[PDB]
């Protein structure tokens, strides 16, 4: 079995920079290579299908090199066209294996995030749950951390994130953390806090709230 | 032209079985290898299955041997793929991909849309709709929050549409109980909250759910 | 799993052969319809289907040559690969290659068309066939046999030399061209196996090995020549030196290959009676049917399978008369899609029975890997079909079979001196022709080898003759004359080592067969008939064809991976001890310094 390891993982850069994508195979596999592009939500497209040979209808920009063991794929000049995930696969010995992806990012100015909190609707109580959410609005870099501190206790496993994608405008991130609770869980306790860390942050802001209080 | 169509996507309970279909036209059928290539939901890609020119050797992979089985049609230009023993870890979209020919090294080059595969005990459940209230420096947020439903997908907009900005529509997640959870929040200015109408709209083909929340400042 | 490459050969090589099944068998159907009715139509026909074939060969041979043969693990997709990837003459540039292909038709037609004329009636003109075999087989006389063999060589030689320098010369350019040592070396790879461990066999190994085993057969050879040259002494008094080689051109035929017709000159008691069935055959109104029916019947009474009722349907087994002229030579046809026949004018002899026997034993074989792939439907090696035949009409030949049939009496009484007959009429044929063989074959090899120079052909030639065969020339020869190429195998591109191979492997099978069989006499007295186990033990090796290495098929019936003597000498032990006995007070031996001519 061949095994594939793709470096980098991620990766950002500007308009105009050389990027350089590395797939390495732990043996040899001729020239059966191939480089693919994968746009959110679309279907992988074919770039180089010799480890070198550019396919119709594709930029001259994207190249491709190298043979053996190590592989190279190179872009000269970047263009906003090419913000994708790029997947190596060798097709030479079965079974058939694809690289871990690399996602090329935009890189922009530190900025940090707009916190807010949002306490649990009075109806959804009637319902039986109970959603504390704290949003983290356009922040760069991706690199964040959140802590929930219920009643000065530290609390874990009770909370589930998720990011948005590169943003089209500003390329900045979003997070939002929901925690859920059953009502007697929610009437066991007062203080509800969430504390974010970011790189856009001299001091962590932490913003607070006391049970049923005004 | 070549325009591989895919077909067979639906929902399974765990351990059932489907047969996936994939019909090839616009080429000389009989003389290309196929493959079958899936991708889990937010990872990469893997090699499902393969067959050779005349249906003869089939090849797989340590993952799925001995539980999926590839076969063809020359006759009818169709390629399947028959899924036993399904696990919730199948759970992709399967494209069906051109491959090697005879002579030359091209490959993949191709695909289909795909098609999407679940596999989970839930049955279907029509979410709820619970109402996220402001109380923040020239703009608010407000929200509304889609829980407890199943299958995708859900269509989330905002005043019809007619407000787009500052919109943010969170990605679903799959909560324990198999069930999916999906948020959706709006930045205002602050000036607006008892001026304007904030309409949440949701819309849930799966299970014909159309529900709009009136969402009003305290 | 494997590679890309592999499956992709894989369905290439099956196009390849459904492609091809078909146009070998128009080809081979078109050859068989020309060949027993000769007609213009016909070899119109023959012309045509085999260019297309040839054609279709080239295309296949050059687009087969895109997949690299190094990234092949499967070893019968590798055989066929290597078979279909040779280039062979493709390597050359057209204008010589053209020049080659003209040589060799012109050395051809020179060869079939040559005509000597007697000096003392210039009228009378003879070529080589039936004039010079007829003269040279039945005449006793010294100076007639003299002046065919000195007008024959100093004939056609002369003319062959310069033609053949430039069939050298460009030979081996090919043969270097292709990544080869030279044409010999080419010639020795048709033995090589590469890849299989514990298996493998160079092309120098079959140089040592043919060497060493003739060093083996040297002293039977020795004590044979000496019985001989007595016995020659006896029917040429005064001409014939008793310490001295034997003149080249009393040997029985053109050349000395066999020494078959010294029979009537050297046979050891003439009292006897002969073992000639011929008349007992001819009183019980046996015809060609009954002949092959009996061969049917001895191949099925081993555990081997009958004939299809298309052989019987399709064959042509008899002369068709004035009306329709054919081609007579015994052939077995294997025209593919599991059609098979035999072409071959018998007359009611023996001899025809026992080549009946020969040409069914090759039909058994053709017949057995007729499951293999196309590229592999051949023999193991080159030697391993005539070995099949030779073992078969060994078989056929021993008295005991023949009384069995019903065609010798009952009351036929094997005394000690028949055998002794019977080994020295064998001996005759199948050990003479070994050192002849081995030392035109060397010479082939030396000459291509750039070891001897062009001004020293004839003399290295004649030096080899004198100390390997002890056969001296009558008359002196000096570098105009080109007397090797006299020889058809010579000047039509045929190798000769097979001739050996195969006589070694007919007594290592005849051998093996014998011990299966249980038998306690004389191996010569051997007849393998309802021997099951046999036949079984024979079909093993009969049904792999070349799928697998030569050796390991050897292997499987004798238990040897290389060649061996000793199973010829154990043939021959008794005429061996008779001759050691009647060689007592002879020389044994011959000076290589005395010639004829002074
Ligand atoms: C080598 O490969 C063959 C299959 O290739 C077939 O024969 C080749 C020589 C060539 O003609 C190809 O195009 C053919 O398709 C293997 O034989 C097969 O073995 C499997 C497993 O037993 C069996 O299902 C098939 O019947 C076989 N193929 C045929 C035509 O009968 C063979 O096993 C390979 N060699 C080794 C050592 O494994
Ligand atoms: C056998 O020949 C091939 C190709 O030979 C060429 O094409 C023939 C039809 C004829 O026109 C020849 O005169 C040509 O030279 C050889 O393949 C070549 O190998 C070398 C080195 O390995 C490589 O550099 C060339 O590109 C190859 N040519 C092609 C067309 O691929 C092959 O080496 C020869 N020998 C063998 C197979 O043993
Ligand atoms: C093989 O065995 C068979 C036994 O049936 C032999 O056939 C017999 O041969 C004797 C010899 O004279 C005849 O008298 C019998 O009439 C034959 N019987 C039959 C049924 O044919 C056969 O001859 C043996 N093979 C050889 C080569 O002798
Ligand atoms: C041989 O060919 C001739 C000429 O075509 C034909 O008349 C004759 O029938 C043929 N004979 C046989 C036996 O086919
Ligand atoms: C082989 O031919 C003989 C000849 O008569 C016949 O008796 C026998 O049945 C045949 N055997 C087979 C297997 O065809
Ligand atoms: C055959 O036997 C006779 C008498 O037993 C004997 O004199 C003779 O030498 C023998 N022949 C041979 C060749 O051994």
């Amino acid at each position: 079995d061949i095994q594939m390891t793709q470096s980098p993982s991620a990766m950002s850069a500007s308009v105009g920079d050389r990027v350089t994508i590395t797939c390495r195979a732990s043996q040899g596999i001729s020239n059966y290579f191939a480089w693919f592009q994968q746009k959110p939500g679309k279907v992988p497209k074919r770039l180089i299908y010799a480890a070198s040979s550019l396919q119709s209808g594709v930029p001259s920009r994207f190249s491709g090199s190298g043979s053996g063991t190590e592989f190279t794929l190179t872009i000269s000049n970047l263009q906003p066209e090419d913000f994708a995930t790029y997947y190596c696969l060798q097709h030479s010995y079965y079974p058939y294996t694809f690289g871990q992806g690399t996602k090329l990012e935009i890189k922009r100015t530190v900025a940090a995030p707009s916190v807010f909190i949002f306490p649990p609707s009075d109806e959804q109580l009637k319902s039986g749950t109970a959603s504390v959410v704290c949003l983290l609005n356009n922040f760069y870099p991706r690199e964040a951390k959140v802590q929930w501190k219920v009643d000065n206790a530290l609390q874990s496993g009770n909370s589930q994130e998720s990011v948005t994608e590169q943003d089209s405008k500003d390329s900045t991130y979003s997070l939002s953390s929901t925690l859920t609770l059953s009502k007697a869980d929610y009437e066991k306790h007062k203080v509800y806090a969430c504390e974010v860390t970011h790189q856009g942050l001299s001091s962590p802001v932490t913003k607070s709230f006391n049970r049923g209080e005004c | 032209e070549v325009q591989l169509l895919e077909s067979g996507g639906g929902l399974v309970q765990p351990g059932g079985s489907l047969r996936l279909s994939c019909a090839a036209s616009g080429f000389t059928f009989s003389s290309y290898a196929m493959s079958w290539v899936r991708q889990a939901p937010g990872k990469g890609l893997e090699w499902v299955s393969g067959i050779s020119g005349s249906g003869d050797r089939t090849y797989y992979p340590d993952s799925v041997k001995g539980r999926f089985t590839i076969s063809r049609d020359n006759s009818k230009n169709t390629l399947y793929l028959q899924m036993n023993s399904l696990r919730a870890e199948d759970t992709a979209v399967y494209y069906c991909a051109k491959d090697w020919a005879m002579v030359g090294a091209d490959a993949f080059d191709i695909w289909g849309q795909g098609t999407m595969v679940t596999v989970s005990s839930a049955s279907t459940k029509g979410p709820s709709v619970f109402p996220l209230a402001p109380s923040s420096g020239g703009t608010a947020a407000l929200g509304c929050l889609v829980k407890d439903y199943f299958p995708e997908p859900v269509t989330v907009s905002w005043n019809s549409g007619a407000l787009t900005s500052g919109v943010h529509t969170f990605p679903a997640v799959l909560q324990s109980s198999g069930l999916y959870s999906l948020s959706s929040v709006v930045t205002v200015p602050s000036s607006s909250l008892g001026t304007q109408t904030y309409i949440c709209n949701v819309n849930h083909k799966p299970s014909n759910t159309k529900v709009d929340k009136k969402v009003e400042p305290k | 799993a494997q590679s890309t490459i592999e499956e992709q050969a894989k369905t290439f090589l099956d196009k390849f052969n459904h492609e091809a099944e078909d146009l070998f068998y128009q080809s081979s159907l078109a050859s068989w319809n020309y060949n027993t009715n000769i007609t213009e139509e016909n070899v119109q026909n023959m012309n045509n289907a085999g260019d297309k074939w040839s054609a279709f060969l080239k295309e296949q041979s050059t687009l087969a040559q895109m997949y690299p043969l190094q990234e092949i693990q499967n070893l019968t997709v590798k055989l066929q690969l290597q078979a279909l990837q040779q280039n062979g003459s493709s390597v050359l540039s057209e204008d010589k290659s053209k020049r080659l292909n003209t040589i060799l038709n012109t050395m051809s037609t020179i060869y079939s068309t040559g005509k000597v004329c007697n000096p003392d009636n210039p009228q009378e003109c003879l070529l080589l066939e039936p004039g010079l075999n007829e003269i040279m087989a039945n005449s006793l006389d010294y100076n007639e046999r003299l002046w065919a063999w000195e007008s024959w060589r100093s004939e056609v030689g002369k003319q062959l030399r310069p033609l053949y320098e430039e069939y050298v010369v460009l030979k081996n350019e090919m043969a270097r061209a292709n990544h080869y040592e030279d044409y010999g070396d080419y010639w020795r790879g048709d033995y090589e196996v590469n890849g299989v461990d514990g298996y493998d066999y160079s092309r120098g190994q079959l140089i040592e090995d043919v060497e060493h085993t003739f060093e083996e057969i040297k002293p039977l050879y020795e004590h044979l020549h000496a019985y001989v040259r007595a016995k020659l002494m006896n029917a040429y008094p005064s001409y014939i030196s008793p310490i001295g080689c034997l003149p080249a051109h009393l040997l029985g035929d053109m050349w000395g290959r066999f020494w078959t017709n010294l029979y009537s000159l050297t046979v050891p008691f003439g009292q006897k009676p002969n073992i000639d069935v011929t008349d007992a055959m001819v009183d019980q109104a046996w015809d060609a049917q009954r002949i092959f029916k009996e061969a049917e019947k001895f191949f099925v009474s081993v555990g081997l399978p009958n004939m299809t009722q298309g052989f019987w349907e399709n064959s042509m087994l008899t002369d068709p008369g004035n009306v329709q002229k054919a081609v007579c030579h015994p052939t077995a046809w294997d025209l593919g899609k599991g059609d098979f026949r035999i072409l071959m004018c018998t007359k009611v002899t023996m001899d025809d029975f026992l080549t009946a026997h020969h040409e069914m034993g090759h039909i058994q074989y053709d017949m057995a890997y007729a499951a293999q792939p196309f590229l592999l439907r051949n023999g193991a090696n080159e030697g391993f079909h005539e070995a099949v035949g030779e073992i078969m009409s060994l078989s056929a030949a021993t008295p005991k079979h023949l009384k069995s049939i019903g065609l010798l009496s009952p009351d036929f009484q094997e005394d000690n001196e028949t055998e002794i007959n019977f080994l020295l009429k064998q001996a005759l044929t199948i050990v003479g022709t070994l050192p002849f063989t081995y030392m035109l074959e060397k010479w082939r090899w030396m000459v291509f080898k750039g070891e001897i120079p062009k001004d020293q052909w004839m003399k290295k030639w004649w030096e080899m003759k004198r100390e390997i065969v002890g056969v001296v020339e009558p008359v002196p020869h000096d570098e105009t004359y080109c007397d090797p190429a006299s020889l058809f195998h010579v000047s039509n591109d045929y190798s000769f080592i097979r001739y050996y191979t195969r006589t070694l492997y007919q007594f290592q099978f005849q051998e093996a067969l014998c011990q299966a069989a249980k038998h306690e006499g004389p191996l010569h007295k051997c007849d393998i008939s309802n021997s099951t186990e046999a036949g079984q033990k024979l079909f093993n090796m009969l049904r792999l064809g070349k799928s697998e290495p030569w050796t390991l098929a050897l292997e499987n019936v004798v238990g040897a991976k290389n060649m061996n003597v000793r199973p010829l000498l154990n043939y021959f032990e008794p005429l061996f001890t008779w001759l050691k006995d009647q060689n007592k007070n002879s020389f044994v031996g011959w000076s290589t310094d005395w010639s004829p001519y002074a």
